[PDB]
RNA sequence: GAAGCCAGAGGAAACUCUGGUGGAGGCUCGCUGACGUGCAAGAUCGUCAAAUCUGAGCAUGGGGGCGAAAG
């Protein structure tokens, strides 16, 4: 039928644009009068053609606009090439913001343009209007609608974060999506957040006559001197193109942070824990009295968000730069460690413990839990210089909270302190042999310090309870912690 | 299978801008006092239909000197510092640097 | 089989925590508590009453009317005339007050009773502060102020009789010999909780005989 | 070890044990 | 808020200037107006309207 | 004295062994300190010099502290 016709237009296009790409400059504008009809069918078909030829003709570079015979062979080829590749933009945004409902006979022409954007995306970013293309991907992952377009498109900016190596694509990626979210108030899915956790650079003798052999040892020198000016000049402009990728970042993350979106605090807080080492140093502390002050708000749900942000701070201290920094950049973490003192408790009362590759953004406050006493009482630099009081108080805190709170929490509490009786033991054997009890001052539970709650003038007495709980596992958890406490 | 988006801003980059914005903020020099300086002999020279080589010869060679103070200079510095330009690294690598410096110097004098 | 038959009990209060659905909950921990009186298994529950007490009604200023109270005994849920009314919270404080009467006497002399129950004192007075910085019902108030000065005064009295007990890791013969010989009208709770079953049983049969009698007078 | 072993989100889904 | 003053540094405001009005404790910012009179004042183009 | 090449004896092949050809080697012969990392009360791993000889011509780098370098 037509259909055919138009089929056997397209192979003689394309095939003519493989074999000698020259000396047929009009046949893009060809693909656009022949994709100009109104039947579904040729639509999809010449969409899809069209992507095939300009995947396989754009060159390795841009070209400039000429304004003011092999050579104007050239000239006029290019010149049509971008005039064509400009229409195939605009037709592929029209057909990606049209109505995807149809009648069913296959992917719409919707998901057809949706993939060959994608495809264009992987294949050649280097070239011109990437701003168009990119705003179409964007213009997608902005309608809070999970669909199979929308995947495709949160995949298809992941591959370009995670294989750009130059940085102008990401750059102007992360600058579309920013202000993207910064015009719709914070109302994405959190998706187009992880991108920026994907992203990536936050992270045989031929005879010569003699007159051949002179210059190309002078294209030696010359290519030699070029090398190290590439190579110079590249390390300043991945430098900058961080910088400026590394200030949109922070900037977006810090928005969502004072708005407080509920929804994305999360996200936002292990991007702070990622790149605040690769952002500098008196920001470091900034960003430290800032969690601090997300704490406050919280104080004056709630729980998740105090224990999400202090997670961030106690990985944000526990990478290795900062680590290294601690004494010179005063990085305390008392505060932290207090009010998860001070809030245990309440935690322990909490009845939402359960109501739900990542090492920030947790679900579960339980698991939030975890990875805070974790951090305190085992962490992975100086475990062995933990202050005893520290440990002693968080344990018998800890003996109560898991005392109170549903099954399986209490399971992993009691877990958490059989790996800390394994790893420090004799610091803290003096809270179950009673002989040992110290006899100075009286045990204060409600003490707004951990040294201010004297931990070695009591006893852990919870077992009796815990044993008659209801939960085998929680027993064997208990015998097992017994086991270790006796074979120290 | 089956074959959102919808006036100039002015920035300061520069210390003589710096400057005289540092000169407005402190009770120094006052509004009235710009305009009547800014009629100086530099004022009503033309700039629309002149090709740009006269216009670059003129800005090489015809800036105004004015004096620039160190605050100024030093927030023009803060203002235009990168992002990434003290990293922890960095500042680490090199205090290492300037120690192995020092630990070479004197292994020189030995 | 104790545990599978929990699991579900706690499902079963946890699907939807709703102040309609208050009533059912309370059933099924008095289900629990009396479980755990007969067996020796430790059931978690402070944490549905913090709940319900940290619920919805029982903060906000209720609201005038002249119902009849709800009985406790014939209740899947609440009628919508009883959302905000003082004969609903007036109910739903009693019914707190009861269980964890029942709950606290239930484990009163466990050698880490102080241990167990000092989060619920401090919740319980956290609450009183918020609600006398709420609504206006002093009798919750008086209620919850008396139990937990019972509930401090039995952690009090355990401490002193465990303060001379030796519980060595390898020897633990005094703590498994603690309080057999002491029965549950001696502590202060068990005082507190058997007053309180006299009261109960005061009012129950008031209640009984009077809608007898006006059953009578109808007749 | 067992600590890391349940902090590991998968570890709180709430599967009754009558379900073996 | 320390959230506004990472925000600050992160992307200085337009009338930013580095010093601290004596009046109140708060940094002192340059107004569109007053921002307008320093680009008259370096391009020389228009000192005055009209 | 290794790659590589040649014969033969076993192994389905891959290989093992013997007898050889081959003459590449950061291989031999003639007359330590300074540091860095350490995650404990010091273990371990890494970096820095000692750089074919010689006649006649020729060029360059030099101090300190500050700073991320640019300066």
């Amino acid at each position: 039928e037509q259909i055919r016709q138009a089929q056997e237009e397209l192979a003689k296009i394309a095939t003519q644009l493989n074999e000698n790409p020259e000396e047929y400059p009009g046949h893009f504008k060809a693909l656009a009068r022949i994709g100009e009809t109104p039947i579904l069918a040729i639509q999809k078909l010449c969409i899809v053609t069209q992507m095939a030829v300009y995947k396989d003709v754009i060159p390795g570079y841009r070209i400039r606009p000429l304004g003011e015979k092999e050579v104007k062979r050239l000239r006029t080829y290019e010149q049509a090439l971008v005039a064509g590749y400009h229409g195939y933009l605009k037709t592929l945004a029209t057909y990606a913001a049209s109505s995807i409902p149809e009648d069913r006979k296959g992917e719409p022409i919707s998901s057809i343009a949706f993939t060959c954007a994608c495809e264009l995306v992987n294949a050649v970013p280097h070239f011109n209007f990437r701003g168009d293309l990119l705003r179409i991907l964007v213009k997608k992952l902005s309608t809070r609608k999970i669909d199979r377009d929308f995947v495709k498109c949160r995949e298809a900016l992941e591959k370009l974060f995670q294989d750009d190596e130059e940085g102008n694509a990401s750059q102007e990626a992360v600058s579309l999506l920013s202000k993207m979210m910064k015009a719709r108030e914070y109302r994405v899915d959190e998706s187009v957040l992880n991108l920026f956790l994907h992203l990536r650079l936050l992270s045989k003798w031929e005879f010569r006559t003699k007159k051949q052999r002179k210059l190309l040892k002078a294209e030696k020198e010359a290519q030699k001197v070029m090398e190290q000016a590439d190579a110079t000049v590249s390390h300043e402009e991945r430098e900058r193109i961080q910088s400026e990728i590394l200030k949109m970042v922070f900037a977006t993350y810090f928005r969502i942070l004072k708005a407080r979106v509920p929804h994305l605090m999360g996200a936002v807080l292990e991007g702070l824990a990622k790149y605040a080492h690769l952002i500098n140093q008196d920001f470091f502390g900034d960003l430290l009295e800032a969690l601090k002050d997300l704490i406050r708000d919280t104080d004056r749900d709630t729980s998740r968000e105090s224990l999400l942000c202090t997670v961030t701070a106690f990985a944000l201290l526990e990478g290795q730069d900062a680590h290294n920094a601690r004494s010179d950049l005063h990085l305390d973490l008392s505060f932290f460690i207090t009010n998860l003192y001070r809030s245990l408790l309440s935690l322990s009362l909490n009845p939402d413990l359960e109501l739900g590759n990542n090492k920030i953004n947790l679900q579960t406050t339980t698991v939030l839990l975890l990875r805070c006493l974790t951090s305190v009482l085992l962490p992975p630099w100086n475990i062995r210089s933990v202050p005893p009081i520290r440990l002693a108080a968080f344990c018998k805190q800890l003996m109560t909270l898991a005392l109170q709170v549903p099954e399986k929490s209490s399971q992993a509490i009691l877990g958490l302190l059989q790996d800390v009786v394994h790893t420090h033991g004799r610091k803290v054997a003096a809270l179950w042999n009673t002989e040992e009890r110290k006899g100075d001052g009286t045990y204060k539970p409600l003490s707004e310090t951990v040294e201010g709650s004297n931990p070695f003038t009591t006893t852990i007495w919870e077992g009796e309870l815990l044993r008659k709980h209801y939960c085998p596992k929680v027993r064997e958890g208990l015998k097992a912690m017994e086991k270790e406490l006796r074979s120290i | 299978p089956g074959l959102w988006e919808e006036r100039p801003n002015i920035d300061i980059i520069t210390a003589e801008a710096m400057t005289l914005a540092h000169q407005l903020a402190t009770g120094e020099k006052t509004k009235a006092d710009l305009i009547d300086e800014g009629y100086n002999k530099y004022a009503f020279k033309q700039k629309e239909g002149l090709p740009d080589w006269f216009l670059e010869d003129e800005a090489k060679h015809d800036k105004p000197i004015k004096p620039i103070t160190k605050e100024a200079a030093q927030a023009i510095k803060e203002k235009l510092r990168a992002l990434n330009a003290r990293p922890i690294k960095k500042v680490a690598e090199a205090r290492a640097r300037r120690k192995l410096r020092q630990a070479k110097k004197l292994e020189k004098l030995k | 089989l104790i545990y599978p038959l929990v699991q579900v009990t706690l499902g079963a209060m946890r699907l939807i925590p709703t102040a309609i659905y208050f009533p059912l909950r309370f059933h099924l921990i008095r289900s629990l508590l009396r479980l755990s009186r007969a067996t020796d298994t430790y059931i978690p529950l402070a944490s549905a009453l913090l709940e319900v007490l940290q619920s919805a009604e029982m903060k906000k200023p209720p609201k005038s009317s002249t119902l009849k109270p709800l009985d406790f005994a014939t209740a899947y849920k609440t009628p919508k005339s009883y959302l905000r009314t003082r004969v609903y919270q007036d109910g739903v404080g009693e019914q707190v007050v009861e269980l964890l009467s029942e709950f606290f006497v239930l484990w009163s002399r466990n050698i880490a009773f102080p241990e167990f129950a000092l989060p619920t004192i401090v919740a319980l007075k956290r609450w009183m502060k918020e609600m006398r910085k709420g609504n206006k019902n002093a009798k919750l108030g008086s209620s919850l102020v008396v139990l937990v000065q019972k509930l401090e005064m039995n952690a009090k009295f355990i401490e002193e009789r465990r303060a001379k007990v030796d519980f060595a890791p390898k020897d633990r013969a005094q703590v498994d010999a603690f309080l057999k010989d002491l029965e549950w009208e001696k502590t202060p709770l068990g005082a507190y909780v058997v007053a309180q079953r006299k009261l109960r049983e005061e009012r129950k049969r008031l209640m009984e005989e009077a809608r007898r009698e006006e059953e009578r007078k109808r007749r | 070890n067992k600590a890391a072993e349940m902090s590991v989100d998968d570890f709180f889904k709430g599967g009754f044990e009558i379900l073996s | 808020d320390a959230l506004q003053n990472l925000l600050d540094s992160i992307e200085v405001p337009e009338g930013w200037t580095g010093l601290t009005d004596p009046n109140t404790g708060k940094p002192l910012n340059l107004s569109r107006d007053e921002l307008e009179l320093i680009r008259k004042v370096q391009q020389g183009l228009i000192p005055d309207d009209v």
